């Protein structure tokens, strides 16, 4: 329910609604086919069909300890919780903050984490840009 | 379920390494005078939001200006300083991640009365060059 | 009610000033090879209990070692090194305070062999002087309940 | 089998007095003090001075719930560990809390150290009576 936190659409823009304001819950109801690019998150995805995607915040702390097996990754960008229908999400385009104009970031070094019921899973991106991951069919 | 993006750390380099930062500007006008804080984080929309709704309870709000142009290295630090005679406290920024959850780190200027505005800077701490600066006037209140 | 010791700070300083710092080693021993756990942290009973806990939940176990000797300062980096065939990931340690719920950071180190012993290191990165020293041998590593 | 006291313990004028668990996941501890005396805990660096038997609950808390509440509250740094201490009014003569900063540099100033007490209405932010090497002394403390 605001300008800054628009989606850009095929059809021009769409408004981000607000689910639970204390917990960072929100969604947007994406019109029709095509890429939607959010500007306020970074955020983008590319759709089949009109598809309702809800968009929560999350911190890593609850998820990424400093176990023998995550301590060897850093945050890289934001934590979303995101949850959409299956087969309306041809790729989600995660955003991170690392800087890739110069020659010193490895791109085979970034993963996408998915932290489900039985532990995290890491995902190879299908390709890495300079401020965001895609990952290709996510399965939300 | 929840996703983002992890990077694998490299023993040569660890966790200090180049981003995308952001400064965040917030104000609040109290009778006459004017208190800025300011903020540097990673671009990251989540810790953006956190600083936003802890502001907001003190009725600190944000000045859009752009960020820093230039990538900065985790683990650096700068100086905040300004044009005008005012109170910093502390005067010396880090970058580095704070999970949205925790507090985040930013430095308290006191200016008094804003006049015909006020240059805020930043400055690398190391070899003293500018990376970074912003000209708060009264129209930028609103 | 709750209560605790809290320092006003001064413009020109900052959080950075000079802190009483323990370090805290834990180790995991995997047949001939290691790993141990190095963190560099404020002495505080809450930060230690926190770390204490998170590592037990793995199987390492704390190796009692004097902590350095001289006053660090906060903000201020180290650098972990070793012999030559150890691996260390990461080389620098920042001295800070992170709150007990927040992650501590530590630097972690694989040896293939301990051999004879692992000789641990921290230096200070501004000068480069050797600030605190262990000898980590086998007779060091006790079973896991203390 | 066991040894006679540890790190853990209040050490005292009769000894060592063993410390309870009450929760070891919420870290929640009691102990009750035998008889007047000066006794400190190695572990958590806490001291007390009691003029009679007492029984002391100690809890281990996080700054983050109580240092976000006023503005003011900005130019204080955490200088040593946060305790929730609950103890009859009139037993407790001085309490010593431990803190981590360094006064050997002669770069610290004793008088910028408080013992900040959260009580319902806010924050109070006492003057110490005393500031040793590691450790802050409040006398008379009303827990």
């Amino acid at each position: 329910l605001g300008t800054d936190d628009d989606f850009w659409g095929p059809s021009g823009p769409v408004s981000t609604e607000v689910v639970d304001r204390e917990r960072n819950l929100y969604r947007v109801r994406l019109p029709m086919a095509g890429s939607y690019h959010c500007p306020s998150t970074g955020l983008h995805f590319v759709v089949t069909r009109a598809v309702t995607i809800e968009i929560g915040f999350c911190a890593w702390s609850q998820f990424l300890h400093e176990t023998p097996l995550q301590h060897s990754h850093m945050v890289a960008g934001p934590l979303f919780d995101i949850k959409a229908e299956h087969g309306a999400v041809t790729a989600v385009c995660l955003p991170h903050f690392v800087s890739l104009q110069e020659g010193k970031v490895d791109s085979s070094l970034f993963h996408v984490a998915h932290f489900q019921d039985h532990g995290m899973v890491l995902e190879t991106p299908a390709r890495v840009e300079p401020h965001f991951a895609v990952l290709e069919n996510p399965s939300f | 379920s929840p996703m983002g993006v992890l990077l694998r750390m490299i023993p040569a380099v660890g966790h200090f390494i180049p981003i995308t930062s952001i400064t965040l500007i917030y104000y609040r006008l109290y009778l006459e005078d004017i208190t800025f804080h300011l903020y540097l984080v990673p671009n990251d929309c989540t810790i953006r939001k956190a600083i936003d709704e802890e502001e907001l309870k003190f009725q600190f709000v944000r000045i859009n200006k752009p960020p820093p142009v230039d990538a900065l290295y985790v683990g650096s630090r700068y100086i905040v300083s300004s044009s005008k005679e005012v109170e910093i406290l502390p005067k010396e920024l880090e970058l580095c991640y704070r999970s949205p959850r925790e507090s985040q780190l930013f430095s308290e200027i006191y200016v008094g009365n804003i006049g015909s505005g006020i240059n805020l800077q930043l400055t690398d701490k190391k070899y003293m060059n500018l990376i970074w600066e912003a000209l708060l006037k009264p129209g930028d209140l609103r």
